[PDB]
DNA sequence: TGCATCAGAGCCCAAAAT
DNA sequence: TATAATGGGAGCCTCTGATGCA
């Protein structure tokens, strides 16, 4: 019940990193040249640092915070760009016809194993959840029809279907091969990811497309 | 290229 | 984005790469009035190729094309969008040579013009919906029906 | 830049239901002014609109039947609460408004993860839809309660964080 | 015990079986109480709760 | 949230119709004062002032209650636009 | 083609190039007033220096 | 009350002067106290030798002076006047035909006055000129990006003053010199200087493949003449090659002192790297009528030896604070004295043509003009001249030490990178690691370290300690990065034994890496740990628990810190309080030994060992640059002895000559309720009643009469259909009276225009002749209180025309100042922070009774959430709030100085101490244990936190000694299931406050060209709905939302019209119209020679301008 | 009718001075005594309109019974001052000159 | 025909700007 | 409206695409 723990724990703040510096040791510390010090910093918050090690820690600080500050302005830039791409993208009618489709792989090939093993689940998710099936796909005794929106329970029913031998990849509808004009179709595109439910045509999908892939840009790597 | 010192 | 944590849809990514491969490159002319290494949409080459098919006429050999988002993006049918978009002076003179006439199919056009974007409750899917009460609805019935 | 628009500090509203924030009457007065004008004029509290501006002009002339009146117009109508930079479209949501004394627009927590909004200062801006097609777009599509999914991952957006999660969890 | 992603998986689970209104609800019930517990819990940091291994 | 949005979204085939339905109604009601309403004196939007409850203001909360009870029909193409704005202003005047 | 070069230039309306009286009684405009300025004077200059039959230099 | 003071360092040198960076720089520049035959050729005086004598007659340069300031300091600020002095010089005009001499004293203009703090009043507002650092000229060698086994060869001077050169050794071997953008072979250039085969080859030929590149031989056929024209003919393409016009051209871009300048930093770095002496700051001489070579080939010699790989060559590290020098605001402004001096020169020979080239005296030969104007443009529109930050007196300290990277002369935004933003390992002692600013300047703007002083070179040195055989002096010697570099320097905590050092390995630093090390091999000792750290950073207690991200804030936040009416210094101190309060001039101290004869609230008279008696006003309630409150306030009282030194008035912001930023709060660290959620604080209202966090502010109002075509505007009390409760607080003459208040509305000084000449409309014809009432021929224009604003009239000037000492501007009769000042308490959405970067806006003040209470029933009066701390890793606060605790009852503050504090043990005894008060004395008045307390005992054995089988007195102990009480909500009296940490914290109310920041608006002014409202809550402005935000509203599909923000909540003229009258009339609003941007931008392609035309779907045009514009 | 289109192409001189309500012959602004415009300059009223409504410069005609006329007098029309934001001048240059948009945007298209 | 070199194109938002 | 006068002056990033040389 150690405050720090439970905060660290539930998910309400903090991670074990930020604990380890509390009250483990700070660690290991890098030059302006992104070389690393062979000295660690082995005290803590709790215990404090020496002037030394503060000094040490400011430059790795100072680079996070250089990071980040020329970050924003590059993925303002890609979000706009984004944004002018798609802006006209819109889902204009219920179905385009199409016939065409995409395979979404469940098993990445290791090249440590040279074997097939499965995907990660969240990869799955982001690929299947929501999806229109594009043929009929029959596993585990159950008929998942053509046409089905695949919900969460049904991904995770593919999941373990592919677990099980009896499926290596899945049919779907997707904006890559829908045929509408200035736009996609319903069923190619398919849920309406905030309200769990096919998208309402007039949904302007691809300008939530740029703000989808922009939002996060400030979180990666610089 | 220069007005100027094309004129001069 | 997976590395950093970030569970984020492929669709939307397919959106994006969509508008990369918009693009086609005229490999071979055929009986049209195309040029060879012509850059066009490839909605456009593939409506003249059914128009020419069906009429008798050897379709235009093309190539898969891939442009990058900015250039994709400046290469888009509205004038208006891609001058607002960037490089401007240069979008602008072409458009002005070509004598191009923006459709206002896109967001960007309309939001120019102050007009109702072609999304949401301004698409022409909603937008003509009409509501009536059953009083005035049935009134209207049987003034329709005394003619 | 658009009309019918204002700024404040942000502050948290815990008590508030998810649908809501507190908005400073002060600026809901001015934001809604003309409408509470007409409404002035209904009410006997003035002749007419000239004589009803002329009123509110002045802040010692300001009696408390206006603020009652404010509380009839604002009724059942929402606004829109935006914070910088709008990096997706729930950068933008709509609130049915809970006038407050003080200056400072209170936030609801849910919300916060959205906005990436804290109370380390910062401000956000609010506008009035106009119409009847706008209000009800608010109300319908951009409603905070209406929206708690991502339309990125389709994960839960509005969902307990921090204080919420530690409650529960001891 | 409720922590994040238990608590994430029950507002998306609400929202499939219950809809919208509810879970909305939903959401305000599990925000007042969260807080109301966090405060009488008694949950605080002071220099000891950072507690050094003696394994360091 | 809304009062009965689940079901009002079930009526639709876009959710983006269902604000046209909404919008439109609203309009209309102010047009011609309320008094077109498919509600009945209990079923009222009701607002509570310092003298007691009154008639509520606002049409779009009206118009959403309205739905909800089945007694409004939309679509496309059910009247000529003419037509129905005479009918209304012969029924209920302004 | 020859639309490309200019035989008429386009003067913008003057609201939109303003010269306005702030508060203080001071003015404020718009550089384009200069840049015409500056092509109208030599235009002029030239008119005149070809009715007078000046060198080709 | 007792201060103890913790750690053992002892530092053998006070911190410098705090401002000298600024003083001293400018003292060097004006040379004004030194008399004239005395003066050195730098700053001022080196200008004056650089630009003359004017050669064309011959005008020259005697001497100059500086007269005394027509107004003094408080003057100025009053009457809206730059503080300055008139510069004048003796010069003497000379026809070197006739030999006739003409000398007299000109007056050149005025120049500032640097004030004793430091900064500059340029009319009438306080600025700060900024420190500027930048490459130091000289020769360096960096390696060629595109060729790995290369090197390029640049040569920097001075800015402004000289070409860069760059030495290159092409792929085709030959050694090319790049200067002004074009390239040719080095072979040339050193041909013109009289070099030949014979002595370059000697010279150059150890170095086997590089000097072959060099030789060319064309280039030694020809003489110097010719190798001279060649040259010209390749720098200067069209150019007519005469013989003088290259020698001219040549000369002055290498021997020319005027036209070519390394700096004194660039010949020291010069000769130091290669090895020579130069006899000037020029590449070359001209001498015996050729040019004589200096640093050409020393550079050539070392640029070879580079690329050889011969040992002792090394490329340049160009961070390096060796490096990297500071322009100081002597050396800028003397730039741009320079700048108006060539100007004033350029004039002085084109006078020297024309007129009588009889008569002419060196008044007639000067205008002065361009002297004052590029003085004039340095102070006011600069990009280094800053308003000042006076916020409260840390605030303009600090702003004096910043460096800028920016600025004429230096990086852009975008254009600076990761290298210059680093904290190099040569900022130690230097340049503070933490304080930079968060977001896009991080890294660009800095902060001069505490110990850091700038030479004269302009390089930052700091002090160590000189350690011989094991013994540490107390000589520091001051030392660039560059000799730095060269010792084994130990950490100033190693321990010592008196001068001895007394372990057996050293904790030290050689070349910034981190050694263990013998005391035999230690040369010096750092001074303090104090040295590493600016001054806002030297103010944060228990610095070492604070992760950097945050220490940041709380260096910077400190800056923001208001000035309050009730301000206490910390109760745990760093130990530089006192001095940033001395260094500020803020506080009031005696000159000598004395006794108080007068204590005033606006004056003290002091009687010193002289006999002098000595009068010291006070400066009461005036507003700063940020509109807070400077007042002094009088520490002493009648017949007082007093030392020389000792305190006599306290300035803003400071407690008995400590700096006093804020308030000493009891702080529980505890959620509540979620009102402390995601950094939100709760306060009690018990913090308002006694009058903590309030603060005093007054804004400046301000309005001009003019003459107009149309007559004239007048200041009256006659302002036309105005109720006399409308005018009740104005005086005979319009102006409102000292002492009213003054709330949104209100008139402050009344005003009437007369009105622009207008048909009245048809309806006003039949409204006027309706009425009988005859339309006054004025309007109203009288300044009003905006919206949010007001307080009590304070002070008001009013100056008309015609009356002595005063002249207005060109067609103003008279101006008016209304000065309004506010008490402002703490209210919701006020910004507080700690000096540990914790930092929330206050969300709720609860009533006493709700706020969570000790067993003996105090109140705390914030609560603080402990979610705001793990994430952060700022555990300062934490041992602040502890050690707070320990001294809230025992009576006492602390000092602990950073990096040797108080550590957890001493904590601790304290706190033992403490907890004999807190609870001893209860167990005498006759209270055992509460029923609650043990329960809160049962829960903390279950937390591990007390020992099972003490009493409960013995488990309290327990939790007392980890800073944990048990806690009572005030709302229901039962206690909070876990003892709670509880103690006194220092909090600071910052200068975001929400008064400032509340803004709404309907509708309001717009825009001339786009018709768009404008911005900003001064204007009245709207909010801007942005491209983010329009594709905001397009992802949710709103359609009619967005179209109203683009037409009638815009720039839609007719719609936004039709908008508020249908709102009014209680219509729903219009369709709207074609937005007038739009109509704008159609306009202004046409302008641009395209035709924009609107088609319908028969393609046939419409017209968007209805009409009106076509014939 | 409704917009459903924008066209953009390259104008005449022809249309460049069909759009045009004169010729601006002056470089002056406006007189630095009265302050209304100079005539034949930038700001003058006889080309890009009234600076006030309904009413010509030498106010001869002040009201809207007068829409259209032209003072015989002053030379401006009487129309709504709003025409100022829409009436386009012209220059007549003595040489044609590029339009360096044409000219500098490579690959140049008169190139 | 395949490859450097250079000219020209871009580089977050809102707040504020004393 | 007339001694003769005859050639200027400042200067310091990354990607993409066209153009000018092996
Ligand atoms: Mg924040
Ligand atoms: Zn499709
Ligand atoms: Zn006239």
């Amino acid at each position: 019940f150690n405050p720090l723990y439970v905060m660290a724990q539930s998910g309400a703040r903090g991670n074990p990193q930020q604990i380890r510096q509390l009250c483990g040791l700070r660690g290991l510390m890098q030059k302006p040249s992104g070389e690393t010090f062979e000295v660690p910093v082995r005290s803590s918050f709790r215990e404090g640092l020496t002037v030394l090690e503060y000094f040490i820690s400011s430059h790795g600080a100072r680079k996070g915070g250089a990071d980040t500050a020329l970050r924003t302005a590059d993925s303002g830039y890609l979000t706009r760009k984004l944004v002018d791409v798609t802006h006209e993208i819109v889902v204009r009618e219920a179905d385009c016809g199409t016939t065409n489709y995409i395979s979404v792989p469940l098993f990445q090939p290791d090249e440590v194993t040279r074997s097939l093993r499965l995907r990660k689940r969240a990869d799955i998710e982001a690929g299947l959840y929501g999806r229109v099936l594009a043929r009929e796909v029959e596993v585990l005794g159950v008929r998942l029809e053509e046409g089905r929106y695949l919900s969460m329970d049904d991904v995770h029913l593919l999941i373990k279907a592919a677990e099980a031998g009896e499926i290596q990849e899945v049919p779907v509808r997707s904006p890559l091969t829908c045929q509408t004009r200035y736009g996609v179709c319903q069923k190619c595109y398919g849920y309406d990811l905030s309200m769990a439910r096919p998208v309402s045509i007039g949904e302007a999908v691809g300008i939530v497309a740029a703000q989808s892939i922009g939002e996060p840009g400030t979180q990666l790597t610089m | 290229s220069d007005p100027v010192r094309q004129y001069l | 984005y997976r590395a950093q944590g970030v569970k984020l849809h492929d669709k939307h990514i397919e959106i994006v790469v969509r508008q990369m491969m918009k693009y086609v490159e005229v490999t071979d002319p055929g009986d049209s009035r195309l040029l060879e290494g012509q850059v066009l949409e490839k909605w456009d080459v593939e409506a003249l190729n059914e128009r020419l098919i069906a009429e008798g006429k050897t379709p235009v050999a093309w190539k898969p094309l891939l442009m990058g988002v900015t250039k994709s993006a400046l290469s888009t049918k509205s004038w208006l969008s891609a001058a607002s978009f960037q490089n401007t002076t240069h979008v602008l003179t072409e458009a002005a040579i070509a004598g191009k006439k923006d459709e206002l199919i896109g967001l960007k056009e309309n939001v120019i013009l102050g007009r109702l974007i072609p999304a949401g409750t301004g698409s022409d899917f909603v937008r003509f919906t009409q509501v009536v009460d059953q009083k005035t609805l049935k009134a209207i019935e049987e003034a329709r029906k005394e003619a | 830049r658009v009309d019918y628009s204002g700024r404040s500090v942000i502050v948290v509203g815990p008590q508030l239901k998810l649908h809501q924030c507190g908005l400073p009457k002060r600026m809901a007065l001015e934001l809604f002014k003309p409408f509470l004008l007409k409404k002035m004029e209904e009410k006997g509290i003035a002749p007419n609109v000239k004589a009803a501006r002329r009123m509110l002009e002045r802040q010692r002339d300001i009696k408390d039947e206006v603020w009652d009146a404010l509380e009839e117009v604002i009724h059942g109508k929402v606004v829109l609460l935006n914070r910088a930079p709008t990096l997706h479209r729930l950068g933008i949501q709509a609130f049915q408004p809970v006038l407050v004394e003080g200056q400072s627009i209170q936030l609801h927590p849910l919300v916060c993860e959205a906005f990436n909004a804290d109370f380390d200062g910062d401000q956000m801006a609010v506008h009035v839809p106009l119409s009847s097609f706008a209000q009800a777009e608010a109300r319908i599509q951009m409603l905070s309660a209406h929206n708690l999914l991502s339309p990125a991952s389709g994960e839960p957006l509005a969902k307990p964080s921090r204080d919420i999660i530690l409650g529960l969890y001891y | 015990p409720q922590e994040k992603n238990s608590l994430k998986d029950l507002v998306y689970q609400a929202f499939l079986r219950l809809g919208m209104e509810k879970t909305a609800r939903l959401l305000d019930a599990l925000k007042y109480y969260g807080f109301t517990f966090s405060t009488t819990s008694g949950i605080t940091i002071g220099i000891d709760d950072a507690v050094i291994p003696e394994e360091k | 949230a809304e009062p009965g949005i689940d079901k009002l979204f079930g009526m639709v085939d876009s959710k983006y119709r269902l604000t046209v339905v909404v919008a439109k109604r609203a309009q209309q009601l102010l047009r011609h004062g309320f008094k077109n309403t498919v509600l009945e004196p209990e079923e009222r939007p009701k607002m509570q002032t310092l003298e007691g409850l009154f008639d509520d203001p606002n049409a779009v909360t009206w118009a959403m209650k309205e739905l909800l009870t089945g007694r409004l029909v939309f679509g496309e193409n059910l009247v000529p636009e003419d037509r129905l704005q005479k009918e209304m202003e012969r029924l209920y005047p302004v | 083609p020859e639309w490309m070069i200019l035989e008429a230039v386009p003067v913008l309306p003057p609201d939109l190039r303003p010269m306005v009286q702030v508060d203080g009684g001071r003015f404020a405009t718009s550089d384009l007033n200069d840049l015409y300025r500056r092509l109208i004077n030599r235009n002029n200059r030239l008119k005149k220096l070809l009715a007078q039959g000046a060198p080709e230099i | 009350m007792e201060i103890k003071r913790f750690g053992r360092i002892r530092e053998v040198i006070p911190l410098p002067p705090l401002t000298e960076i600024q003083v001293e720089s400018y003292r060097r520049a004006l040379q004004a106290d030194v008399p004239p035959e005395k003066r050195e050729n730098v700053g001022i005086q080196a200008a004056f030798r650089e630009t003359f004598p004017i050669e064309e007659l011959v005008l020259d340069f005697l001497e100059y002076r500086l007269g005394e300031p027509p107004f003094p300091q408080d003057e100025c600020r009053e009457k809206d006047l730059t503080y300055q002095a008139p510069l004048y010089a003796r010069l003497q005009l000379i026809h070197k035909d006739t030999g006739l001499i003409k000398e007299d004293e000109v007056f050149l203009g005025h120049i500032p006055l640097m004030t004793e703090d430091g900064s500059f009043i340029i009319n009438g507002a306080d600025r700060v000129i900024v420190s500027q650092i930048h490459r130091s000229p000289g020769v360096y060698f960096t390696p060629d990006p595109a060729r790995p086994g290369r090197y390029i060869a640049s040569i920097i001077p001075l800015p402004k003053r000289g070409p860069w050169i760059d030495l290159e050794v092409e792929p085709n071997g030959v050694v090319s010199m790049k200067v002004n953008k074009r390239k040719f072979p080095l072979v040339l250039l050193l041909r013109v200087l009289g070099y030949d085969q014979e002595t370059l080859a000697r010279e150059l030929g150890a170095y086997g493949e590089l000097v072959q590149g060099l030789m060319d031989e064309s280039v030694f056929a020809m003489r110097p003449e010719e190798a001279l024209i060649r040259l010209f003919t390749l720098l200067r393409p069209g150019d007519p090659p005469k013989r003088d016009k290259a020698v001219a051209y040549v000369y002055g871009l290498i021997a020319d002192p005027r036209r070519y300048d390394l700096g004194e930093a660039g010949r020291y770095k010069a000769e130091e790297k290669l090895g020579i002496r130069l006899s000037g700051r020029t590449l070359a001489r001209f001498e015996d009528g050729e040019f004589k070579d200096e640093v050409f080939l020393p550079t050539l010699r070392y640029l070879f030896a580079l690329t050889a790989g011969v040992p002792g060559h090394e490329v340049d590290d160009i961070d390096h604070l060796g490096n990297r020098r500071i322009r100081t605001v002597g050396e800028l402004m003397t730039d741009q004295f320079r700048v108006g001096l060539a100007r004033l020169a350029r004039g002085v020979r084109e006078r020297m043509l024309m007129g009588s080239e009889d008569s002419l005296t060196p008044a007639k030969l000067v205008n002065s003009r361009p002297l004052e104007a590029a003085i004039r443009e340095f102070f006011s529109r600069s990009q280094l001249s800053q308003f000042k930050d006076e916020t409260n007196p840390l605030s303009s300290l600090r702003h004096k030490r910043r460096i800028s990277a920016l600025g004429p002369g230096g990086l852009t935004r975008e254009r600076a990178g990761f290298d210059v933003r680093d904290v190099h390992r040569t900022h130690y002692g230097r340049i503070c690691p933490v304080e930079t600013p968060e977001g896009a300047n991080i890294g660009l703007i800095t902060s001069l370290a505490a110990y850091a002083r700038v030479d004269e070179l302009g390089f930052i040195r700091t002090p160590y300690r000189r350690v011989v055989g094991g013994v540490v002096t107390d000589e520091v010697v001051y030392m660039t990065a560059t000799e730095e570099d060269r010792y084994t320097i130990a950490q100033a905590n190693t321990p010592l034994e008196g001068n001895r050092i007394a372990a057996e390995r050293v904790v030290a630093r050689r070349k910034g890496e981190p050694v263990i090390v013998s005391p035999e091999e230690v040369e010096f000792m750092d001074v303090s740990p104090k040295q590493v750290f600016s001054v806002n950073t030297n103010l944060i207690p228990f610095l070492e628990h604070d992760d950097a991200n945050r220490a940041l804030m709380g260096s910077n936040m400190q800056t923001q810190a208001v000035p309050l009416i009730r301000a206490q210094a910390p109760v745990v101190m760093t130990g530089l309080e006192e001095r940033v309060v001395r260094d500020s001039l803020a506080a009031l101290y005696a000159e000598e030994d004395g006794e108080v004869a007068k204590v005033d609230g606006n004056r003290i008279v002091v009687r010193y060992e002289d006999g002098r008696l000595v009068e010291y006003p006070l400066r009461r309630f005036y507003r700063s640059n940020q509109g807070t409150a400077l007042d002094q306030r009088p520490r002493v009282v009648v017949g007082q002895r007093v030392r020389k030194g000792d305190l006599l008035a306290d300035g803003p912001a400071s407690e008995n000559g400590f700096l006093a930023l804020g308030q000493n709060v009891l702080v529980a660290i505890m959620p509540f309720d979620g009102y402390n959620f995601e950094d939100a604080i709760v306060i009690s209202e018990e913090l308002l009643k006694r009058d903590f966090y309030t603060s005093i502010h007054i804004e400046r109002y301000e309005i001009e009469a003019r003459d107009t075509k149309l007559g004239p505007e007048r200041i009256t009390r006659d302002i036309p259909h105005l109720s006399e409760a409308a005018l009740r607080d104005l005086d005979e003459e319009g102006v409102v009276r000292i002492g009213a208040e003054v709330k949104p509305g209100d008139i402050l000084v009344g005003r009437t225009s007369f009105k622009g000449e207008s048909e009245p409309t048809p309806e006003e014809r039949l409204l006027r002749s309706i009425f009988g009432e005859k339309a006054r021929d004025v309007k109203d224009t009288s300044l009003r209180v905006p919206p949010g604003e007001g307080g009590i009239v304070v002070r008001t000037v009013r100056l008309r025309r015609g009356d002595p000492g005063v002249e207005l501007k060109p067609g103003v009769r008279e101006v008016v100042r209304v000065y309004v000042a506010q008490k402002r308490k703490l209210q919701v959405g006020d910004k507080l922070a700690n000096r540990h970067g914790n930092k929330g806006v206050v969300a709720k003040i609860l009533p006493v009774e709700d706020m969570p209470h000790l067993p003996d029933g105090t109140p705390v009066d914030v609560i603080l959430n402990p979610l705001g701390v793990p994430s952060r890793m700022n555990l300062g606060q934490i041992l602040e709030t502890h050690l707070g605790l320990a001294g809230y009852f025992l009576g006492q503050r602390y000092i602990s100085p950073i990096f040797d504090g108080a550590k957890e043990p001493e904590i601790k005894e304290l706190l033992a101490q403490a907890f004999e008060v807190y609870f001893g004395k209860r167990k005498g008045e006759g209270f055992g244990v509460d029923k609650r307390e043990v329960e809160v005992l049962r829960r903390a054995e279950k937390l591990g936190l007390v020992t099972p089988g003490k009493t409960p007195e013995e488990q309290l102990k327990e939790l007392f000694l980890q800073g944990k009480v048990v806690l009572y909500d005030g709302r229901t009296g039962e206690p909070i299931e876990g003892p709670i940490v509880v103690g006194q914290m220092f909090i600071m109310k910052l200068y975001h406050m929400v008064e400032d920041k509340m803004h709404a608006r309907s509708t309001g002014p717009y825009s001339l060209i786009t018709q768009q409202p404008l911005g900003g809550k001064a204007q009245f402005g709207g909010q801007r709905f942005g491209e983010m935000e329009v594709w905001a509203l397009e992802a949710y599909g709103a359609a009619h939302t967005l179209q109203e923000m683009l037409t009638l909540k815009s720039d839609d003229i007719e719609g936004r019209n039709a908008a508020y009258e249908a709102i009014i009339k209680g219509e729903d609003v219009p369709e709207p119209s074609v937005p007038e941007s739009f109509r704008v931008l159609v306009k202004e392609l046409q302008a641009l020679a395209l035709d924009v035309q609107t088609l319908d779907e028969k393609d046939n045009p419409v017209d968007i301008f209805e009409g009106l514009a076509s014939k | 009718k409704e917009v459903r289109k924008v066209r953009i192409a390259l104008a005449s001189p022809e249309k460049i001075r069909s759009w045009s309500y004169g010729e601006v012959e002056k470089p002056e602004t406006i007189n630095y005594r009265t302050l209304k415009p100079e005539r034949d300059g930038l700001f003058d009223e006889r080309i890009f309109g009234p600076i006030k409504d309904y009413e010509c410069a030498c106010g001869k005609y002040k009201r809207q019974r007068f829409e259209g006329k032209v003072c015989e007098r002053c030379g401006v029309e009487v129309t709504k001052s709003i025409v100022r934001r829409y009436r386009m001048g012209h220059i007549e240059l003595a040489t044609p000159a590029a339009h360096i948009w044409f000219v500098k945007d490579v690959p140049s298209k008169i190139g």
